[PDB]
């Protein structure tokens, strides 16, 4: 199979599942571990700072994509593609897309859809290992992710 | 939204 679209959706999914429960899954990821895991980490920091600064934008497409069923995530499907149809990718738009998809996924959890976290998170995996792979292969895949938003400890 | 996404996504890359 192939290895960037399994880590990948890993480490979406985690994130998407862990915000919208409230709960880590506490079972540790056993296949590129340490990198998904610092993946995990940086989420949970740039993530959920996006979400945070950006509550109120968030909140305004959550209400004009009026996603509730996963027929509905295949309009946030093309939203996603469009971003970088202006002929620019960088890790800011990637970490943007996994965190309003966290964004979603809370929100779909309070109108009993959790069902439709599985199409989400497949669908922002999709925009990273299929329409961007060239990209976030050159760019060190997860690797790389962790590296651009690492923190210095002086 | 995807023009939300972009200058959301832009700015978050200026930042770091």
């Amino acid at each position: 199979g192939d290895e960037l679209y399994r880590q990948s959706l890993e480490i979406i999914s985690r994130y998407l599942r862990e915000q919208a429960t409230g709960a880590k899954d506490t079972k540790p990821m056993g296949r590129s571990g340490a990198t998904s895991r610092k993946a995990l980490e940086t989420l949970r920091r740039v993530g959920d700072g996006v979400q945070r600064n950006h509550e109120t934008a968030f909140q305004g497409m959550l209400r004009k994509l009026d996603i509730k069923n996963e027929d509905d995530v295949k309009s946030l499907s093309r939203v996603m593609i469009h971003v970088f149809s202006d002929g620019v990718t960088n890790w800011g738009r990637i970490v943007t897309l996994i965190s309003f998809g966290a964004f979603v996924a809370k929100h779909l959890k309070t109108i009993n859809q959790e069902s439709c976290i599985e199409p989400l998170a497949e669908s922002i995996t999709d925009v990273l290992v299929r329409t961007k792979r060239d990209w976030l292969v050159k760019q060190r895949g997860w690797d790389g992710f962790v590296e651009f938003f690492h923190v210095e400890d002086l | 939204a995807l023009e939300t996404l972009r200058r959301v996504g832009d700015g978050v890359q200026r930042n770091h």
